[PDB]
């Protein structure tokens, strides 16, 4: 089964920077690679679908990029909104897989 | 407006077994599967499974020990996740979520939250917390509420309905002999109280036992 | 009109029929494989597509036994509508070829 | 009945057995030739019908003397029945479109 | 050829706890992997076939997952019963090969 890994697993940031998080798949998924976020006692939130592709409702502020088995999640300018756990998630094979998830502090 | 509906909570007890439910609305197809996330206390989201409602087929994460079964009811646009001989290690949070055939989870429920004892429920206690007599205040003012003596997890508050939401922190539950205690706080200008009263709403889904409490000054 | 030019017309709304069923029964036979990919609806779709032309990509094939059956009946489904139009058009060519001999 | 009705048959019951006398000659030869795939019947049997249909998904396929030998029978038998249809399927609308013109 | 990796070679365990032994593949093939038992003075014995699929007369403690380079048989609660030698057999080409085997110690 494909193995999704998301290193650091915390990752700091001074407020209105830039920050990106990585997700490397272990073998090359294309771009099927999906992102979510998940607040404190939250349910995961749609952030980007198959890697680059946004999603409605979703601040212009988060962006996607990768392909193969490499792929990465910014965010321009982080505010506070946005602390929470970054999971990836891929739908190239069967079974569906997650990562380990990524946490962003300010 | 909420896709997917899921109760709160579960209480079971070693070696039996519970019948989760997760009522969908919205645009329904024939193509879409309903998916089961187990996400343990500090831990991250571990996919379960999977049920196609039309034709009504299921399939299983292979890796863990196999403890549940999927089923449908094209009727009332229901998904039922069957887990059977729950241990301590069953107890978490199981999401379930909407994927369009296309791979990624569009809507997720908000997750019912299993716990696995052989305690027994026990509606939470609600004890205002207004400032001292004795205790000056600057632009702002600090009121809270104290959510003791409950079980099982979670318990839900709020404060004025939902209505305010800025200044609002809950900390996070502690145990002790088979008990929980939590409280939550809220801040608003001194103004503001207590002029248009605050109230603390504390719904606890385990027991299915909402109840309010006004913060008044202390007399 | 004639019986050529319907079994054409109807080779083709069975095709497209068939790739429509084709590709939803291979999601629902490859979910629950390991390591398969014939797995959602779009790609499913175009996978039928690849497999009813058999232009062979291998950029997606099942992997089950009911994948590879569903994927075999695409297959003949394919290459006999796309051969029913081929004597559809040998038909046609045949009888202008007969009026163009006062025959 | 006719001549080309009776040939599809004949291909497709002699297809068939191209197609498993194909998979089982098929391992036979690739079996002791290293980092072969095609070596186990079932999937053989499927490699076979992914030959004779032409739509190579390129998952499997042999990397031996014999088995490209063997592979050649069988794309040659595909080909030849597939083809035998058409061919069929092309008289079948030559002969009605002649009864509509009253010839 | 391919190479098939056991690691660890022994394993530990307390009564009724669950247990996984993996075995990597050299390289991806499929789900062809299957799984043997051999208890001392013993002949093989199938576990699992195909990485997933069960055998008739297996307990059903016994479950095997994985796909590509990477599989995993599992115990749920081993049993003394369950102590013994465990191989894994590819079968994607030619020739076979076999693991080199995990042994469990309860
Ligand atoms: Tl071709
Ligand atoms: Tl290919
Ligand atoms: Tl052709």
């Amino acid at each position: 089964d494909i193995l999704l890994t998301q290193s650091p697993a915390i990752l700091s940031v001074s407020p209105g920077e830039r920050v990106s998080f990585s997700c490397r798949a272990s073998q090359s998924i294309g771009t099927d690679i999906h992102w979510y976020q998940q607040r404190t006692n939250g349910s995961p939130r749609l952030l980007i679908k198959y890697a680059s592709e946004s999603i409605s409702g979703i601040p212009s502020r988060f962006s996607g990029s990768g392909s193969g088995t490499d792929f990465t999640l910014s965010i321009n300018s982080v505010e506070s909104e946005d602390i929470a756990n970054y999971y990836c998630q891929q739908s190239n094979r069967w079974p569906f897989t997650f990562g380990s998830g990524t946490k962003l502090e300010i | 407006q909420v896709q997917l509906q899921q109760p709160g909570a579960e209480l079971v007890k070693p070696g039996a077994s519970v019948k989760l439910s997760c009522k969908a609305s919205g645009y329904t197809f024939t193509s879409d599967w309903i998916h089961w996330v187990k996400q343990r206390p500090g831990h991250g989201l571990e996919w379960i499974g999977e049920i196609i409602p039309s034709y009504g087929r299921a399939n299983y994460n292979e890796k863990i020990q196999k403890k549940a079964t999927l089923t449908a009811d094209k009727s009332s646009s229901t998904a039922f996740m069957q887990l059977s001989s729950l241990t301590s290690e069953d107890s978490a949070v199981y999401y379930c979520a909407r994927e369009r055939g296309d791979g990624y989870f569009a809507v997720w429920g908000a997750g019912t939250t299993v716990t696995v004892s052989s305690a027994k429920t026990t509606p939470p206690s609600v004890y205002p917390l207004a400032p001292g007599s004795a205790a000056q205040t600057n632009s702002m003012v600090t009121l809270g509420c104290l959510v003791k003596g409950y079980f099982p997890e979670p318990v839900t508050v709020t404060w004025n309905s939902g209505s305010l939401s800025s200044g609002v922190h809950t900390f996070p539950a502690v145990l002790q002999s088979d008990l929980y205690t939590l409280s939550s706080s809220v801040t608003v200008p001194s103004s503001s109280w207590p002029s248009e009263t605050v109230t603390c709403n504390v719904a606890h889904p385990a027991s299915s036992t909402k109840v309010d409490k006004k913060i008044v000054p202390r007399d | 009109s004639a019986l050529h030019w319907r079994a054409a017309g109807a080779a083709t709304v069975l095709l497209v029929i068939v790739l429509l069923a084709g590709s939803y029964l291979a999601v629902l036979a490859e979910r629950g494989a390991p390591g398969a990919q014939l797995i959602t609806y779009p790609r499913a779709l175009w996978w039928s597509v690849e497999t009813a032309t058999t232009v062979g990509y291998g950029d997606l094939y099942p992997v089950t036994l009911w994948g590879r059956c569903v994927a075999v009946v695409v297959m003949v489904a394919g290459i006999t509508s796309f051969g029913l139009v081929t004597a559809a058009l040998a038909t046609w060519f045949v009888g202008r070829e007969q009026e163009r001999r006062g025959h």
